[PDB]
């Protein structure tokens, strides 16, 4: 349900126990993202889709 | 509160297969380490097999290494055990261990009430 926030420019998950962040993919759609934190996680590959 | 208990006892002669099983209160099974142990009669509780948190890796000691089969099931909060055709003498009394979860309390190690498997 994150993905249709369109205004979005903070997204903090911290302590979340994040496994797979392949919801990468579907950050574009998001103008003002700047400032995405996932400290304090469990993710062992950063997706290709950061690009 | 937290608590651990199992099921599954059963005495089995050699050549069947039997599943056992747990069940953990008060904490996720993925974000913690369980572990099983097994007790005999004359002998201290010997490590058998161990699933890793934050990534789901078992770890097996060489005394049965190999045939054993550890998995957790977070659907059902609990951690399953199957084995392939123990040797009879594998028999002892199997106890679940899970060390140090999220809650930090005064009890930081908590066993299962411990069940008998029997192989003759």
């Amino acid at each position: 349900s994150i993905f249709s926030l369109h205004n979005l420019q903070e997204i903090d998950l911290k302590d979340n126990n994040l496994k797979t962040i392949e919801e990468i993919i579907s950050f574009q759609h998001l103008h003002r993202l700047t400032c995405l934190k996932l400290w304090y996680n469990h993710i062992a590959y950063i997706p290709i889709q950061i690009g | 509160q937290v608590q651990l208990v199992e099921s599954g006892g059963g005495l089995v002669q050699a050549g069947g297969s039997l599943r056992l099983s747990c069940a953990a209160s008060g904490f996720p099974v993925m974000n913690a380490g369980m572990y099983w142990y097994r007790q005999a009669p004359g002998k201290e509780r010997e490590w058998v097999a161990a699933i890793e948190s934050e990534g789901t890796s078992t770890y097996y000691a060489d005394s049965v290494k190999g045939r054993f089969t550890i998995s957790r099931d977070n659907a059902k909060n609990t951690v399953y055990l199957q084995m392939n055709s123990l040797k009879p003498e594998d028999t002892a009394v199997y106890y679940c261990n899970v060390k140090d979860v999220g809650d930090n309390h005064f009890p930081y190690d908590y066993w299962g009430q411990g069940t008998q498997v029997t192989v003759s």
